[PDB]
């Protein structure tokens, strides 16, 4: 009666995950890459869809 | 009984945070904290600088 | 009068080539103020990773 409510308590914490997490971390922390934080070297190409 | 209402409780917790479509949903981006108005400043991007 | 008039334009454009150049190396420390945030934040994105 009780651990499967926790495994739904835990069905809980992975969905709030992959609507806002693996929407947010692949927002800033997959874009977070050390080939873009460099400054004042610019001419380097960015990782982007639109070179 | 009170372990599964803590469970219960904290699923919820979890399931109000999940709720957070509760807003309009027209062009949606920009995650943001909750309620972070005031310090969301209209920095101009990178052709309107 | 030909030697006073060279002087006095090379006095004061002198003069006034240091307001330039010192406001503009103002404007420089300026950009460095603004700088210095910029790289304090990139060690704090690093340690945050």
């Amino acid at each position: 009666k009780y651990l499967s409510q926790e495994e739904q308590s835990t069905a809980a914490l992975t969905l709030y995950t992959k609507k806002q997490f693996f929407q947010g971390i692949h927002e800033v922390v997959e874009s977070s890459n050390e080939d873009n934080f460099q400054l004042l070297d610019i001419q380097t190409p960015s990782i982007c869809d639109n070179q | 009984a009170a372990l599964e209402h803590l469970a219960a409780e904290r699923e919820a917790e979890i399931r109000s945070l999940c709720s957070g479509d509760g807003l309009g949903d027209t062009e949606i981006s920009r995650p943001q904290a909750p309620d972070q108005s005031d310090s969301s400043q209209t920095l101009p991007s990178m052709v309107h600088l | 009068l030909i030697l006073g008039l060279r002087r006095c334009c090379l006095w004061t454009e002198l003069k006034a080539l240091h307001d330039q150049s010192q406001e503009l190396q103002d404007a420089a420390g300026h950009r460095q103020l603004l700088l210095r945030e910029l790289q304090a934040k990139q060690q704090r994105i690093l340690h945050w990773r």
